[PDB]
């Protein structure tokens, strides 16, 4: 944030929402008290990109601790839930510890 | 320094306004973020027509988003290149005037038509010079015709000398889509003959016509639709962005397409389109994109360039080339389709070449044609309004928000009126 | 002492000055910096550059020219270009609005609020000078800021420098080929408000040059550059004879004394023909003889108005290079024998003559040839008039249904001007008609 | 099924992430005319070879 | 060859292309139906009678002129003007002649009504209803007080086909017009509506007359 | 600058045109991509003859392929060097042909002719010489037959004065494989003999001579049968692409082997030809080239040119040989077979030498012989007609789609003209 008597940087919480059904993502935003920025959707339903080469993101490479970038906006991953990680785990993932 | 303030209304008109504002974005290296990532000094040079500077960076669009669903704003934030937008200039209603031209214009819509005027006043007064008003808005529907011409009125009675252009998706039959569409249609262009400068007449039938044709593209759905638009949006104001040989702004445009204050519904055309599988077996030179400019496979407007003479046709060409091409070219796309362009004006061809081309293509142009056979769109739509006027179905509620039959009947007769000034203008004689 | 105060309205005329300028540059020596090379030199004489030049004491050869543009577009790239340093900062004058194709919008409201800094500007750069040889004005007949500023910026001079002399570098639109819609009003009009404040008017032609560049120069593709580049050629060949030294001589003054016969015919066409490229320019003898029939071959103008449909009335023939005064001489005698080259009966004395030994300046990356002679002609021809006949056609058919009108009626400009012009057009008609038979 | 590549180039969506800089692009912009034609020449050093 | 334009075989070193259709501006439009004045008129009603007479008849009316109700009776003694099968063309426009010459004040309030019947007969371009229409426009403005200046914001509209026709008079040399007296001229007729609409119009009337028709200029 | 527009109708056109466009890019140097992998400038020198620019430096061959049935689409894009055609130039009906030349000529090959002339004037309209079209084709399908004669007829209708050239496969009684033959073969010749400039019969009964005895080849198969063709093909058209001592293009072949306008039907002959087992015995020299050439069983259709007369023979040799010799060698063989020659043209051999030979072959030939013995084929055609033409057997099919016993008849009828022509100039006397 440039220009602030209160901060100079900001942290705005974020669920992201991956359905398995088309392999899609969708940002949303948990709507914290007295923000006064206007929260919402932030990226709708749709397949974000991954490379420049046509490279779409999949779940087979998002886990715990990382950092997916989806359209100039470098998001980084705290932690699961309880029937995802048991899924991811089905599936054959490492699920490197929640932080 | 010429700034250009951009408005959104409708939800076609705001998903058109968020492919645009992806496209050229695109081609002034604005990130999503917001940032200016290119590569070239004339990339930014000119980057005040569209675009505001943010303190710490950032580029804000110099748009104005429109409607009375919320739930437009939440899909037009949430789409790609949408947190671009600042959030102040995304004035709403909440009654969702949603295909009802008296709604969008008499009742609860105009009590929104003074908060717009004061956010579109205080982005035109940040401005050492303006040229003029863009909107994008759809004809068929309630938000995008009613507030939209309000709009256009009162932008008009208040800035009478700076120019402004819409560019009107017009109704078409074989997509259908709407029962209230003919009178939205009806209602909207006798407000857009006397008070918008210019104005670019889409069908979305023409462009899924393109996209099957000459595109083949299988699925095309919206977003290639709104690609075309935003494509042929962007070519139109390319010389008041990039410099290069002979070019024309949006002024030098109207002036030499339009001869009388009333003939100035034109129809657009983007003509470097060709399919994906051939795509590299292809040499583009102004031949063939002269080839694919005048051919009614690829213009986007549902009536035929046969049936009726070209008034004023206008190409901005965009790429490093050869102005005796060009000039040969079109003087040789008049003489030998003579029949087609009207002969009370010797010279029927405006020229336009910029020599900075899109991001990835060596070569593009953008066709504007100043056509008589609009006659024909004007005419369908017409008779289905006097159709379904003869027996003033769907009506009561136009008449329940408070208007008269005497303003269809004016409506109605101002379109015959604008249909036999065209055909006048066809049919005239040498001398 | 001498000087040449250039000016450079519109688009096509900044660009033709962009040319010009860059050939005047390569011409002396003078870096596109500012400065003399100070470790090579290419020898002119230590006053051959002060027609377009001056001398700061420092060593910065500021040159001349007044380059103005309503839109700002091609004003600031000429700005962030190689010539950035060479100009004066004050010299390059820019709006904000375009005149878009306006007479009404160049002659009326826009160009006024720049008429006054331009003139300021003007004056400064007159003050400067000592003993003033012309102004030479680089425009098109085209439309808004090379038809109606220009034509405001001339009645302006002939108010204030009225005795001195007037060049019109001008881009006379093609009979066939067209860019903009409007440009035959906008060329009438700029014909009626330049024809009682000119001096003298040279023409030149786009499609004429296209062909040009096509059959001699063998490209198919040329742009802008391509033919301001030749523009550039015909203005230094025009004006080397007060820079550089050699035989018989003419400065800017004979241009009207020896080319005008009456105060209406002003408009001499332009005809360069060594042009020839480096494939074919050793292959070839270029005598006098030679370079003289191949510019009066009709083929070589540079209007495309073929003048064997008229008589000619005067030819000043300008010689740039190794010619002979009798060469010269006898060219003149060979071609005066021929029958298809037509003159006045009242004119039997129709030629002036003069040579430089200077030969032409290539410019690297160019299409022309280093070559020993040049020939650079001024004919003002009777054939001219079949290109205003078309011109007045266009204007009637345009004019009869009331088109393209209400821009003009509804942003200044009385109806009744229109006309005006059109009357003095067609007064310029009968007038060739007259002097003709 | 809602959203495809452009139909103009069909050039692939982009991630946008700046890792590299702008300058690094498999589609760059285009260059004035006058910029590419009118360029600054050599002159003559003097320690060259003799012409034949 | 016989080619459409705009295409490859348009563009050959043999072929011809073909002209486009006309929308005919300039033809006569027949009505599908009869107007509300064959509808209205044998079914009864107009106290209108013909007293037979030689140049044209006249109308004897079998109640007071001035006293009728015009909102009523004009604007569809307007609607009579678009046919020609006549007993009724004289009943038409004799009886706009004689009403708006008898009439008054009433005449200014029914102007808003008064276009839709005038717009409809000049939309159909019949080269002998049109001059009586135009000689109904030429006495309108004249008729009553303060009159053409109700029509100032109808120039829009009854002005569309009077640009069309302006240019419709004949290039007969010196050859006596013996057609002078039966005023049937439309490139004259359309002149004198516009100088009348001048001349008994307000002050910004010039600048809509000259929106519509561009090769006019002040009287 | 002379350029030649290729189209090949049908399966058997295709599957010819495909190791004919094999053929010319690997003696052009031209990978199955399209880029130029080739060393000397000679390929490059005449490119524009087979190919067009397009953007990369990529060669686009110049050529049509039509078939109605779609699968050979697909067998054409499995052969190598299939990625290089263009695919716009891909024009494919979605039906079958039915082996039917009414079928062919009459309905849906008569409903894709439109397209296929807009891409064929769209690929001509790429030319500034345009010397003439080369169709491939087989008289014994419907879109060989029927839809290739209906391409004939459009394109000489377009262009009157351009060269035709069309290689054509005759039927064979001995080979067959079809049952309607006869009909097909004689309603195409009957629109070969007065639309095209010059034809090359090729039979498949010679073909698999050819290759079973000049060649000694187990499994011949119709790969080697096209490319036996192919260099047929390629050779005659050398002359126009590579520079030579003496050159002769497709006009110049049909000056000299003309005599008459309905006798242009000449049979064609490649040399050499050689087995595995007569490597060794092989002198490579240019009689033997000549020999081989003048063999009645190298002969590239099944008539015997012993049974008939030569009107003329024309011989196109590439490689490096002399003047004298080949002179000679055209000399002494008609000295000594002077009874197979005509006594009422003198010299009758045409004579032409390309310097560049083909790549991998030291010395090639290419013998064309417009000669009366090939009435044998339209003789056994004719007959086969009448037989199952006197009791009208499968005539049904093509009078239910729309053909006539009088066309029939008439074709028929025409063709016995063209025998009767070549008979009495075979039995034609000097004095
Ligand atoms: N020879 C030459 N002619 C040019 C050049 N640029 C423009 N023109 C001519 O100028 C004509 C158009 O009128 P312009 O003088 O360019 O108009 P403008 O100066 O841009 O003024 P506005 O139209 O108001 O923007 C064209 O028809 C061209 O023939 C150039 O670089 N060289
Ligand atoms: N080209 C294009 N047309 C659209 C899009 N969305 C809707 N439309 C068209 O717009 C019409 C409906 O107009 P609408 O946007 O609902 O107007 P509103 O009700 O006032 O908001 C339909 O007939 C659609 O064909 C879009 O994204 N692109
Ligand atoms: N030499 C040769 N002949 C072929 C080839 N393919 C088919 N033929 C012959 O062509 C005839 C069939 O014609 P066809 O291509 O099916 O005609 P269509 O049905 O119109 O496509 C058969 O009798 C074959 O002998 C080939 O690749 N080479
Ligand atoms: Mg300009």
């Amino acid at each position: 944030v440039h220009e602030s008597p209160s901060e100079y940087f900001r942290v705005r919480p974020v669920i992201l929402y991956y359905y398995l059904e088309d392999d899609s993502i969708s940002v949303i935003e948990p709507h914290v008290e007295n923000s006064g920025m206007p929260q919402g959707k932030l990226i709708k339903r749709m397949r974000l990109p991954k490379n420049d080469q046509g490279d779409h993101w999949h779940w087979k490479d998002i886990n715990l601790n990382i950092n997916v970038t989806f359209y100039g906006k470098v998001f980084h991953i705290t932690d699961c839930d309880r029937w995802t990680s048991d899924f991811m785990a089905s599936e054959g993932i490492e699920l490197n510890a929640p932080v | 320094m010429r700034e250009i303030v951009h408005m959104q209304a409708g939800q076609c008109g705001n998903q058109i306004g968020a492919k645009f504002w992806e496209v050229i974005s695109d081609e002034h290296g604005i990130d999503p973020t917001g940032t200016y990532h290119g590569d070239s000094d004339l990339q930014l040079e000119r980057i005040n027509v569209y675009y505001n500077e943010a303190t710490g960076g950032k580029y804000v669009p110099r748009a104005v988003l429109v409607d009375l669903e919320p739930g437009t704003m939440d899909s037009v934030r949430s789409g790609p290149f949408g947190q671009i937008f600042r959030p102040d200039n995304f004035v709403f209603g909440q009654s969702g005037a949603g295909n009802n031209w008296a709604k969008g214009h008499y009742t609860e819509g105009a009590e929104l038509v003074d908060s717009v005027l004061d956010v579109v006043r205080k982005e035109a007064e940040s401005c050492d010079c303006l040229q003029g008003f863009q909107l994008t808005h759809s004809l068929g529907g309630g938000t995008g015709s009613g507030m939209g011409t309000l709009l256009i009125s009162k932008i008009r009675e208040e800035y009478p000398d700076r120019i402004m252009n819409t560019f009107s998706v017009v109704p078409s039959p074989k997509v259908s889509d709407t029962v209230v569409e003919p009178y939205n249609a009806t209602l909207s262009v006798h407000q857009l003959v006397e008070n918008t400068d210019e104005t670019y007449c889409i069908d979305n039938e023409a462009l899924y016509d393109i996209c099957f044709r000459t595109l083949k593209l299988t699925t095309p759905t919206y977003g290639d639709l709104n690609h075309l638009v935003s494509a042929t949006m962007s070519g139109v104001t390319t010389c008041l962005r990039f410099p290069g040989q002979l070019n024309a702004d949006l002024r030098k445009l109207a002036v030499n397409m339009v001869p009388f204050p009333r003939l100035h519904f034109f129809m657009p055309g983007f003509a470097p389109l060709t399919s994906r599988g051939s795509q590299q077996y292809r040499a583009l030179t102004v031949p063939e994109l002269t080839q694919q400019m005048f051919d009614a496979k690829n213009m986007m407007a549902a009536c035929d360039p046969r049936h009726g003479r070209y008034l004023t046709v206008a190409a901005i060409f965009r790429g490093r080339m050869s102005m005796k091409e060009v000039d040969e070219q079109m003087l040789n796309v008049q003489n030998k389709n003579s029949s087609y362009f009207v002969e009370w004006i010797p010279n029927n061809v405006k020229t336009a070449v910029c020599d900075i081309p899109p991001r990835g293509l060596k070569m593009s142009a953008t066709f504007i044609g100043n056509s008589t056979a609009i006659q024909e769109l004007f005419k369908r739509i017409s008779e289905q309004f006097t159709a379904m006027f003869r027996r003033k179905a769907f009506l009561h509620w136009y008449t329940g928000e408070g208007m008269d039959e005497m303003e269809f009947t004016e409506a109605e007769s101002n379109m015959n009126d604008l249909v036999s000034e065209y055909q006048q203008y066809q049919d005239a004689t040498a001398e | 002492m001498r000087e040449c105060i250039s000016i450079h309205v519109g688009q096509a005329g900044v660009q033709i000055g962009n040319a010009c300028w860059e050939l005047y540059c390569l011409e002396h020596g003078i870096q596109p910096d500012g400065q003399m090379p100070s470790d090579k030199t290419i020898g002119g004489g230590d006053d051959s550059f002060n027609t377009f030049f001056s001398e700061t004491g420092a060593g910065k050869h500021v040159p001349r020219a007044v380059f103005v543009d309503l839109e700002p577009t091609v004003v600031d790239e000429v700005r962030t270009g190689t010539y950035r340093q060479l100009f004066h900062p004050e010299q390059l004058i820019t709006g904000k609005e375009d005149a878009a194709n306006n007479y009404a919008r160049g002659h009326y409201t826009i160009g006024k609020e720049i008429v006054d800094l331009v003139l300021d500007r003007i004056r400064k750069l007159a003050d400067q000078c000592t003993g003033l040889q012309g102004f030479l004005i680089f425009h098109s007949f085209g439309g808004g800021t090379g038809s109606g500023f220009a034509s405001l910026l001339m009645e302006r001079l002939s108010v204030d420098y009225g005795k001195k002399s007037k060049l019109e570098f001008a881009i006379y639109p093609a009979p066939q080929i067209s860019t903009a819609v409007v440009e035959p009003y906008n060329t009438i009009l700029t014909t009626h408000t330049t024809l009682e404040h000119s001096d003298c008017a040279f023409m030149v032609d786009n499609e004429a040059i296209y062909d040009i560049c096509r059959r001699n120069l063998d490209i198919e593709r040329p742009t802008y550059t391509n033919l301001n580049r030749l523009i550039a050629q015909i203005v230094s060949s025009i004006t080397a004879s007060l820079r550089f030294d050699g035989a018989l001589n003419v400065d800017l003054t004979e241009f009207q004394t020896n080319l005008v016969p009456y105060p209406r015919i002003h408009f001499p066409l332009a005809t360069y023909a060594p042009v020839i490229s480096a494939e074919k320019a050793y292959h070839e003898q270029l005598s006098v003889a030679e370079i003289t029939n191949a510019c009066f071959e009709p083929a070589n103008q540079m209007v495309k108005c073929d003048p064997r449909h008229g008589k000619y009335m005067a030819c000043c023939m300008l010689y740039r290079g190794d010619v002979v005064p009798k060469d010269v001489n006898a060219a003149i005698a060979t071609i005066k024998t021929k029958r298809t080259i037509q003159f006045v009966d009242w004119c039997p004395t129709g030629f002036k003559v003069g040579i430089n030994y200077q030969p032409p300046t290539v410019v690297p990356g160019g299409d022309l040839a280093k070559v020993q002679r040049a020939v650079c002609m001024l004919s003002n021809t009777t054939a001219i008039a079949e290109a205003w006949a078309r011109l007045d056609h266009k204007f009637d058919l345009m004019y009869a249904k009331r088109a393209f009108v209400h821009w003009y009626v509804g942003e200044g400009m009385e109806e009744g001007e229109f006309s005006e012009a059109r009357e003095d057009l067609a007064a310029l008609e009968k007038d060739y008609e007259e002097v003709g038979v | 099924h809602a959203y495809n590549v452009e139909p103009i180039s069909f050039h692939p969506g982009s991630p946008f992430k700046n890792t590299t800089p702008g300058t690094w692009t498999n589609r760059p912009t285009g260059n004035s005319i006058m910029k590419t034609d009118f360029l600054p020449s050599q002159q003559p050093s003097g320690d060259e070879r003799l012409p034949a | 060859l016989k080619a459409e334009g705009f295409t490859t075989k348009s563009r050959m070193k043999n072929a011809v292309v073909v002209a486009p259709p006309a929308a005919g501006a300039f033809a006569e439009k027949p009505l599908l139906q009869g107007t509300s004045f064959r509808k209205f008129y044998n079914r009864g009603d107009f106290p209108i009678a013909l007293e037979h007479d030689t140049k044209g008849n006249k109308i004897a009316w079998k109640v007071e002129i001035e006293k009728l109700d015009y909102h009523h009776y004009l604007p569809m003694f307007f609607d009579g003007l678009c046919e020609t099968t006549h007993p009724y063309e004289f009943f038409a426009r004799q009886g706009v002649h004689d009403m708006l010459e008898h009439g008054g004040s009433k005449i200014l309030p029914v102007i808003p009504q008064l276009i839709i019947p005038i717009k409809s007969a000049l939309n159909m371009k019949n080269r002998m209803v049109l001059c009586t229409t135009l000689k109904v426009l030429q006495h309108l403005v004249v008729s009553g007080e303060n009159v053409g200046e109700a029509l100032v914001p109808y120039y829009r509209q009854i002005l569309p086909v009077l640009n069309t026709f302006k240019n419709n008079n004949l290039n007969s040399g010196d050859s006596i017009d013996y057609g002078q007296q039966r005023r049937e001229n439309i490139g004259d007729l359309i002149h004198e509506v516009l100088v009348a609409f001048e001349k008994k119009g307000g002050d910004d009337a010039f600048i809509n007359i000259k929106y519509m028709v561009p090769t006019h200029e002040s009287s």
